RNA sequence: GCCACAGAGCA
DNA sequence: TATTTTTTTGCCTTCCGAAAATTTTG
DNA sequence: CAAAATTTTCGGAAGGCATGCTCTGTGGC
């Protein structure tokens, strides 16, 4: 008729291309411009304010509001970005060292790289070899920077280039300043720039002699605006020698200077509800965003109405420090700000440490369908068997898909219900999206209407594959796979021949029990992580699951040379082991 | 969540992940760390690499290159946090089947 | 009301603000005149520097070796790509392709070049030479370089062929058409490096001279050989051939002629100097200066010394040598000095000079001398006196004045006359404070602060922070202001390049949007009969589109008049 | 063009433990989605044990595509591999 | 608090908004009405762009059905356009690796355009 | 194996491994991420750590091979079907 | 989804009609098949039609369109009664004439009996064929071969 | 009218269809994906004609379904330029007349420019009048057999709008789209129009 | 509820 | 407002004057 | 040859980093 053929191809991730967002990329992905300090309006029962730091268009932080961009609740919203335009550019604290390295390799008068064409071609040829890795690339770039530092005068112009460094190298605003000592290599060769410098200071010292003591420390400072305008006229052919790929529009040095700040979605900085209803605590990122809006508005109004230049530069430095704390709170001292103490949790603080994203939510994370219980011995269990409490087995469930081979069993489990242990807790129909609790339904019509593709979450029964883990995981045998048996005594029970790989003893030890929820994971666990298939440690190939104490002694007393048994005792012992 | 007082779950830390790596069980690791914790269906644009919403890329302003994928929610949170840090982790996608 | 980021990304130029003006301008010009393949090649060469054919293939997706070779041929014929063939130590020979601003500027200045050619040779009297000069120059620029025999093969009239040959000779005599060679395709830096290495090897080994003496001798030999090679185009070696019939001078048939950009930029500099002189000394004296500059234009110094692009300015002595050499050539060139008697023959009939001067409160020599003495005694160094009665244009001392005047008046037109006052105040005494500005320049302090805050955004005023504490806090430090010329000039040159490129981008977008109607209107039967063969709505759309395109090109010309001063 | 022919196969003819685990997982996942089985199952309901019985007498329709590091692969029938 | 300290010139009412426009407001004086000389210069620009657009060196962007009808005859061919290898190249100005694609031994035609005297732009 | 003795440290792994997410998850997360953004390096998803981070199958253990279900379609079953019009029609009599 | 070639071969209406009737017979979609057990008969169990409704609908519409007479005074289209031998005979007869592939395909698809219809299918009939050849072609198409 | 298109595709056979023949399962999946649907820049697909090459079924880690790269010829409805065809008039407008090919494809529109010269539309009888001669009582009545000639095959994109622009449009609708395939008929020759007229 | 702090369990 | 303590240890690289060493001019 | 520019060496300061999981109670906005 009129429908168009739709083609969906499964895809994976081939790689990542790290870069920096330009101004156009920041604005393009934005949905609202944050241009208001006030978070809420008091005239509308403390609703989120339009064009603010908590604008609804950026997402929702509660479960009752709507996004007004995708029209979804808190569960179904991916969050949307905003953007914020600074009145004046400021330095990026993350790219500050990179900015200094770029400035050390370019002429501070014409933005040309301080390299002869022969050295330029040789270094490009070294960089463009097929087998270049990261270490060789960093070495070549360091050699390029060292050669640029040795260039006393530029090549396209006759300008004298000194040394570019930090102002003080500390933890304040002076740590976010770049100074250019132009006359450090001048010596006594009578450079024409020195004549202009001494003429300038002779002219200005006739009016303010008091500055004479401060002439020595006076150097050509590189404010973010001058650095940005210097970066804007860097030739793209020289970007490869500074480490930047110029084939894409985002590969320019001016991308690494803050002009547009992407305001993050409120789904990643949610307002935390407290026990008090009228007041809701806000994340540090939102407060810092409001402070950035306030300072940028102050700077813009000062530019329009002509405030004093000292106040302008002070508020520029305060904006730089505020954005630096917004990125990395440990980079600068909070005491330097006029408002200021517990340091805020910046973006760098959310990514580093054991409690960050990488080591707390990406490499390792909380998992479902797991239980933790004290262990006690059980020699009557097989070595590939662990005894799970009946109470734990009624919570930990396995989703079994109804087939032609297991329809009657799952019908019986649905009839039994969530309370009787050989039973089920949830049922998910083939054409439905929300699983239905079996604690409220009829439990007899559901069993009769059990289709051929439904998924029933049955209780953990005998023979279920469970991962058994002791938390101080030193070697791979510290987590194994066992078959579940169900026992009523509220403790995990494993055979004492198996407690040696776990380094576990029954004096208060607790272990963890994971239940794989996929057939592939279940098979991989039972075939590669089983107790039977892991009787030898991979350290040396020697057995690790074998006789332990109170089993070696009994075996020695049986096999002792003066142990003679009649047929009754022999037969009793043989029935005892089987 | 964390702790039995909040009905929390147990942590499969770096050491246990590394033990499972030493066993060679890829599907078990994928089930434990993605399926059972934070699986999330997301829209990925094939041209600009950035993620989208509702089958729509806000950067390219088109729905032609949107691809449904499944990632851990921590990865999406990390990508948004990096985008707030002026870092663009543009994903590059390829077909699973060589064809 | 509020504007969405969608509207900002759609109707504004935010996406184009993140592009380098050089790359954006060159790619837009090449995409407008040539195709998108040549635009991709030029953009990749600008982004990555010199590249090979294999590298261009492996860097651009969707182009193979034959396509890259074809578009490189197309760019090389129009002189948009320079090349250098170099041999490795292992014996492999590789050709590396560059980009030259000469061909792209030829594309950018094309109509201005045609107008300058038409106006300069005084063919304003009648019509047929207007047609022939325009068509030959348009063909030369469009085809890059053409031979005279191949041009004349398409003409069947003998008298027309004779007039075309005479016009080609007239163009070649006055320097506008030169002989194309491999010099125009090799880079200046590579040529100087080759000459310097050659003259370094020719120095005998175990010489009594030290390393610096060897370098100085090699530099001197390289400089004289480089000067000979550079000036070899301008020796009129392609015109010495006489035709088999006597009394006729002809250009050589098999020689390939090309348009000379340096002569056109000399003409543009002369026009800029005439416009500058029109604001200081009268209108009749402006006419005398105009005639003097048109007379001494072909032999005038070049706009940019090629030796300055060889990387030789890292030595201060080389910089002083270049400045002294420029001051010498602008004065002691035989064709640059002139008298009143020399200008007496070149005055037009309309020019009178009779009652233009009052001594106390017919093209005679004394009146011309008085006008030239007014020019020489002005504050701007329009002319200088070597010996009394002989005048020459001081191109070394006049052009920074022109740059500063153009820059200050652009700031006056954009940010206001108070911005001119503040900029010139900070310039006159080099390093100043806010109170010294307020005392010296009599205007309100808040106006001073707002004006300098506006000027800082355009690299006009640089803040010098003098710290008075251990940590350079802004509250305790004192902020002085200085005016650096080079930063501001480079910034405004980049700004004008970006504006030109954005204008061309808008024009190309408009044409791509109305392509169907423009293709319908430009058809052979449709043209000349647009009223009869087109609907009124399509006619009105064509009206608006053509008016917008003409306005785009007029603004482009006005920008070019404002941008070439900073390229001097 | 990357397929090594059957005559020139150079990898080991023995089934690794990882191949066994992946084959069992794939067959169990297929059986859990109502795929037909080729064994006389004696009241078994778990897909994993049915897959184990299928591998016991080599009645499983899958092949292993072993990818060499260069890019060429190598197709081995499961019934051909020795376990 | 971070909100207490204000500069002397500013007040509380005029701060806290942060509305920086994305649209410029400082125009150059070059945006005036066009003149006759500028009109002739603009039509020269247009003519040159058109004559390079259809020339032998264009290298453009990077219903001819296979069905055969009797209408193919009485239907004229579009244009025998000049190609990249139909130009009298000066081989001394080109690298040796480009000789393969220029057709060094082929027919040589010089595509010479005719100047349009009148400003044929429809106002 | 890189020509020198690196050592199992932050500095050693910063030279051995060219992957970004693996180094970021170990130590100096922000410095490594910002260096990767500045130098614009491409990180191929081939290592175990970033495969875990992005949630896809790793290339070691059970992911070193691909399971393929052998289709039972013979070549004889895939012969082209009858196309009568294009076979019986000829243009020998134009031309 | 990629299209290797837009046009691989030309299909006449007879080929499509025969293929779709064979498909309907294979999937038990004919009117006789549905009249047998699908409606008004109790024993519809253990014998079921092909479930796909979209393909059944489109094949029913196409067989209804190609079954009825497009060229008539107002019941069959003629291609329904045509067989492989008649098709081969019509190919042999029309190949001797001064016609193209498209014209022959349209003649097969529509089977003109009206004279002006045969004027409409082939263009410049007067400039290519005389009255005798036109009458011969009309006689060939008249009997449906 | 009907042509054969060679298309390469990736079919997903669920594991519950493994009992069926592989050709039948692949054809069933291809008929789910392609039958009675518009292939862009190609036309309207009717039925999968045959399969040419079948590759080995690859399995995604985490799913038991088999993905097969299959090349197939499919019967697609593409009336070429200049081909004439007979349809039934469904509805007539002021701009032109709409004709359907008996449920196969109801998206054929004949405009005024390519219609019979002198035709005019008057609302009271809902038909177009062609003054051919003195006996001009000829009407383009609905539900009648017309013959026309295909002159243009137009394709438009199926590009979706912005999400917010989609919920607002849906909300407005709760309180017509360009078809991706369409053909433009013509009546510039004798013999077109009603088939009964040229009896 | 968020945030730190404090103690405790197992090698 | 201005008196005023530390509360692990070991290792590591990058930066940066300062100083020693070497090269290079005049 | 000794002044003078340049390159390399050698210290001291500045950041970065340091087992796993688990369980309670108390306090403050
Ligand atoms: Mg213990
Ligand atoms: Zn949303
Ligand atoms: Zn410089
Ligand atoms: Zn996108």
């Amino acid at each position: 008729m009129k429908e168009v053929v739709v083609s969906e191809t499964p895809k994976r991730i081939k790689g990542l291309e790290f870069s920096a967002l330009s101004a156009a990329d920041i604005v393009a992905q934005s949905e609202v411009e944050v241009s208001t300090r006030d978070l809420f309006d008091l005239e509308k029962d403390r609703a989120p304010k339009a064009n603010g730091a908590l604008d609804p268009k950026m997402g929702v932080s509660s479960s009752s509001l709507e996004c007004a961009t995708c029209h979804g609740n808190l569960a179904s919203c991916h969050g949307h970005f905003g953007h914020l335009k600074l009145a004046l550019p400021v330095f990026h604290i993350g790219y500050f060292k990179a900015t200094i390295q770029i400035l050390q390799g370019i002429c501070k008068n014409c933005s040309a790289i301080l390299l002869s064409e022969t050295d330029k071609r040789q270094f490009l040829h070294e960089l463009r070899r097929p087998g270049v890795d990261n270490l060789r690339r960093m070495g070549i770039l360091k050699k390029i920077l060292d050669q640029c530092k040795k260039q006393r005068r530029c090549l396209h112009c006759g300008a004298l280039n000194g040394v570019v460094k930090k102002a003080a190298a500390g933890a304040g605003s002076a740590a976010l300043k770049i100074i250019h000592d132009t006359f450090r290599w001048v010596g006594k060769k009578s450079a024409p720039e020195k004549d202009i410098w001494v003429g300038e200071w002779k002219e200005v010292l006739a009016h303010n002699p008091e500055l004479e003591r401060y002439v020595k420390r006076c150097m050509d400072d590189l404010n973010p605006l001058k650095t940005l305008n210097l970066f804007k006229q860097i030739k793209s052919a020289d970007c490869e020698l500074l480490g930047i790929d110029a084939t894409v529009p985002s590969g320019r040095p001016e991308t690494y200077i803050w002009r547009y700040l992407p305001a993050p979605p409120v789904c990643i900085r949610p307002s935390v509800m407290m026990q008090d209803s009228p007041a809701s605590n806000e994340d540090d990122l939102t407060v810092k965003l409001t402070e950035i809006v306030w300072t940028s508005s102050l700077i813009k109004a000062g530019l329009d109405k002509g405030i004093s230049i000292n106040n302008m530069m002070e508020h520029w430095d305060y904006l730089q420090l505020t954005v630096a704390m917004y990125i990395n709170s440990d980079s600068v001292n909070p005491a330097m700000l006029p408002g200021s103490v517990k340091p805020i949790r910046g973006f760098c603080q959310r990514l580093k440490g054991k409690q960050g994203r990488f080591r707390g939510n990406l490499s390792g994370k909380r998992v479902d369908f797991s239980g933790r219980t004290v262990i006690s011995p059980d020699p009557n269990l097989s070595i590939d068997e662990v005894a799970v409490p009946d109470r734990v087995a009624k919570v930990l469930t396995y989703p079994e898909k109804v087939t032609r081979y297991n329809r009657h069993k799952l019908q019986e489990l649905i009839v039994n219900g969530p309370n009787v242990h050989p039973g089920a807790n949830y049922l998910l129909k083939r054409n439905e999206d929300a699983r239905r609790n079996l604690r409220y339904g009829d439990r007899m019509k559901l069993a009769k209407n059990l289709q051929i593709g439904d998924v029933v979450e049955r209780h953990l029964e005998d023979g279920d594959v469970v991962l058994f883990n002791r938390q101080p995981s030193l070697h791979r045998l510290s987590i194994l796979s066992h078959y579940a048996k169900i026992r009523p005594w509220r403790t995990f029970r494993l055979n004492e021949c198996v407690c040696t790989p776990y380094n576990a003893d029954f004096d208060g030890d607790e272990m963890n029990l994971h239940v794989p929820q996929t057939e592939e994971a279940r098979a991989e666990a039972i075939n590669l992580m089983g107790v039977k298939n892991n009787l030898l440690t991979p350290k040396s190939g020697e057995p690790i699951i074998a006789a332990t104490q109170d089993f070696i002694t009994g075996s020695y007393l049986i096999s002792h040379k003066d142990s003679f048994y009649d047929r009754a005792t022999l037969t009793q012992l043989l029935s005892m082991m089987s | 969540t964390e702790g039995r007082s909040r009905d929390g779950g147990l942590r499969l830390g770096e050491m246990e992940r590394d033990c499972v790596i030493a066993y060679g069980a890829s599907q078990l690791l994928l089930e434990r760390l993605m399926i059972s914790s934070d699986a999330f269906e997301v829209d990925v644009c094939d041209k600009c690499g950035l993620m989208g919403y509702s089958g729509w890329c806000t950067t390219c302003k088109s729905a032609e290159n949107i691809i449904k994928m499944t990632i851990p929610y921590a990865a999406k949170l990390l990508f948004q946090e990096l985008l707030s840090m002026n870092i663009a982790p543009r994903l590059r996608l390829e077909d699973i089947f060589q064809q | 009301k509020l504007v969405t980021p969608e509207d900002v990304m759609t109707i504004s130029s935010l996406e184009q603000r993140t592009l380098n003006p050089d790359l954006f301008l060159y790619k837009e010009l090449v995409k407008a005149h040539l195709g998108e393949r040549a635009a991709s090649v030029i953009g990749m060469l600008v982004a990555l520097g010199r590249l090979s054919v294999r590298e261009l293939v492996e860097k651009i997706d969707g182009m193979d070796v034959d396509s890259v070779k074809t578009t490189l041929v197309s760019l090389t014929q129009l002189r948009c790509v320079k090349y250098l063939q170099e041999t490795a130590i292992s014996g492999k020979k590789t050709t590396y392709y560059y980009y030259n601003e000469e061909g792209i500027h030829i594309l950018l200045y094309s109509g201005l070049i045609i107008d300058e050619i038409i106006t300069q040779m005084r063919v304003n009297d009648e019509e047929e030479h207007k047609q022939l000069v325009a068509e030959i120059v348009q063909n030369v620029i469009s085809l890059g370089s053409l031979t005279v025999e191949d041009y004349l093969s398409s003409v069947t009239s003998d008298s027309m062929k004779y007039t075309i040959s005479s016009l080609f000779v007239q163009l070649c005599e006055m320097g506008y058409l030169i002989q194309i060679s491999k010099l125009h395709y090799t880079p200046i830096e590579d040529l100087w490096q080759f000459l310097y290495e050659k003259h370094y090897k020719n120095i005998p080994r175990n010489s009594p001279l030290s390393d610096l003496k060897k370098r100085s001798q090699a530099k001197m030999n390289a400089k004289t050989d480089f000067a000979k090679i550079i000036n070899k185009p301008n020796e009129l070696s392609q015109i010495l051939t006489v035709d088999p019939k006597t009394s006729l001078r002809i250009v050589k048939p098999t020689v390939s002629l090309t348009i000379n950009l340096d002569r056109f930029m000399k003409g543009r500099r002369s026009k800029q100097l005439i416009n500058l002189a029109k604001t200081r000394v009268g209108s009749v004296t402006a006419q005398v200066y105009k005639i003097a500059l048109r007379l001494t234009e072909q032999k005038s110094p070049k706009i940019r010394d090629p030796l300055t692009q060889t990387g030789l300015l890292q030595d201060l002595e080389e910089a002083k040598s270049f400045q002294d050499e420029a001051e010498l050539v602008e004065e002691k060139t035989p064709g640059l000095t002139f008298n009143a008697i020399d200008l007496a023959r070149h005055l037009p009939a309309e020019l009178d000079l009779r009652g233009s001067l009052l001594s106390r409160k017919p093209h005679s020599a004394s009146l011309i001398n008085s006008h030239l003495k007014i020019l020489a005694s002005s504050n701007f160094p329009f002319l200088n006196e070597t010996k009394p009665g002989v005048y020459y244009v001081p191109y070394s001392k006049l052009m920074p004045v022109l740059k500063s005047s153009v820059y200050e008046y652009v700031i006056a037109s954009t940010l206001g006359p108070s911005a001119m006052r503040l900029s010139r105040c900070i310039r006159d005494n080099k390093l100043v404070s806010e109170k010294i500005i307020n005392s010296t320049a009599l205007m309100k302090e808040k106006d001073i602060r707002s004006t300098l805050a506006s000027l800082i955004r355009y690299n006009s005023v640089e803040i010098q922070e003098v710290p008075r504490t251990a940590d350079r806090s802004a509250s305790r430090a004192v902020f002085l202001f200085r005016c650096k010329e080079t930063h501001s000039y480079n910034f405004m040159r980049q700004n004008l390049e970006w504006n030109m490129a954005n204008l061309l981008f808008k024009k190309e977008k408009l044409k791509q949007e109305n392509s169907t109607l423009l293709k319908k209107a430009n058809r052979d039967d449709v043209k000349g009969r647009e009223n009869e063969l087109l609907l009124p709505s399509e006619l009105n759309q064509l009206k608006m589109v053509n008016e917008r395109e003409l306005n785009v090109f007029a603004r482009l010309s006005r920008l070019l008049s404002l941008w070439e001063v900073f390229q001097m | 063009e990357k397929a090594i022919p059957k005559d020139q196969r150079a990898t080991t003819p023995y089934m690794t433990k990882y191949e066994r685990a992946r084959i069992l997982g794939t067959r169990a996942l297929q059986i859990s989605m109502n795929a037909p089985v080729f064994v006389d199952l004696e009241g078994e309901t778990d897909p994993l044990r049915i897959a184990m019985k299928e591998l016991a007498e080599k009645k499983i329709p899958l092949v292993i595509r072993r990818y060499l590091p260069d890019g060429s692969f190598e197709d081995w029938s499961v019934e051909e591999l020795i376990v | 608090n971070y909100m207490s300290n204000l500069p002397f010139g500013l007040g509380y009412g005029d701060v806290g908004k942060n509305h920086i426009t994305e649209f410029p407001s400082i125009p150059l004086p070059i945006n005036g009405p066009i003149t006759n000389k500028e009109r002739s210069l603009a039509v020269k620009y247009i003519n040159f762009g058109k004559t390079v657009k259809d020339g032998p060196f264009y290298t453009g962007s990077m219903t001819n059905d296979g069905i055969e009808r009797y209408s193919d005859k009485y239907l004229k061919k579009r244009k025998i356009g000049i190609s990249i290898d139909d130009h009298p190249y000066n081989l001394n100005l080109f690298p040796n690796e480009l000789y393969n694609v220029m057709g060094i031994n082929k027919k040589k035609l010089l595509a010479i355009s005719k100047f349009n005297n009148a400003d044929d732009v429809f106002t | 194996y890189k020509g020198e003795v690196l050592g199992i440290t932050r500095f050693g792994l910063s030279k051995m491994r060219d992957s970004v997410l693996q180094l970021a998850s170990f130590e100096k997360t922000t410095d490594h991420l910002f260096d990767a953004a500045f130098y614009m390096k491409k990180d191929a998803v081939e290592g175990v750590s970033e495969c875990i981070i992005l949630g896809q199958t790793m290339s070691i253990g059970t992911g070193s091979f691909k399971v393929v279900k052998g289709t039972n379609i013979s070549e004889k079953d895939l012969v082209p079907k009858r196309c009568l019009f294009e076979s019986l029609s000829n243009e020998a009599a134009l031309k | 989804m990629k299209v290797l070639e837009e046009r691989n071969a030309f299909l006449s209406d007879y080929e499509v009609l025969k293929f779709l009737t064979d498909l309907e017979k294979k999937h038990l979609w004919d009117q006789k098949s549905l009249a047998a057990l699908k409606k008004s008969r109790s024993k519809g169990k253990q014998n079921r039609p092909y479930n796909h409704p979209e393909l059944q609908g489109i094949t029913r519409n196409v067989v209804n369109y190609l079954s009825i007479n497009k060229n008539f005074i107002n019941e069959k289209s003629g291609i329904s009664k045509m067989s492989d031998e008649s098709f081969a005979e019509l190919m042999t007869k029309l190949n001797s004439f001064k016609l193209f592939k498209a014209e022959k395909l349209q003649i097969v698809n529509q089977l003109p009996a009206n004279m002006v219809h045969l004027y409409s299918i082939v263009e410049e009939c007067d400039a290519r064929f005389d009255e005798k050849t036109i009458e011969e072609m009309l006689e060939i198409i008249s009997g449906y071969a | 009218m009907f042509i054969l298109s060679k298309i390469a595709d990736l079919v997903r056979i669920p594991p519950d269809q493994f009992h069926r023949d592989t050709i039948s399962a692949i054809t069933h999946q291809l008929n789910n994906k392609f039958a009675n649907k518009i292939i862009p820049n190609v036309g309207l697909c009717i039925t999968i004609y045959d399969l040419l090459t079948v590759e080995e079924g690859q399995l995604k880690p985490g799913d038991g379904s088999s993905y097969i790269n299959v090349t197939f010829r499919a019967v697609v409805f593409k009336p070429f330029l200049g081909e004439i065809v007979t349809g039934w008039i469904s509805k007539c407008t002021a701009e032109g007349i709409k004709v359907s090919l008996l449920g196969i494809f109801d998206d054929i529109f004949i405009p005024q420019n390519m219609l019979f010269e002198g035709c005019y539309y008057t609302p009271e009888e809902s038909a177009w009048i062609w003054p051919m001669d003195e006996e001009t009582k000829l009407y383009f009545d609905v539900n009648e057999k017309i013959r026309f000639r295909i002159e243009r095959e137009v394709f438009v994109d199926v590009k979706p709008k912005s999400p917010k622009e989609r919920e607002l449009e849906e909300r407005a609708q709760l309180e017509e789209k360009p078809p991706a395939y369409a053909l433009l008929g013509s009546c510039q020759t004798d013999g077109m129009g009603l088939v009964s007229w040229w009896e």
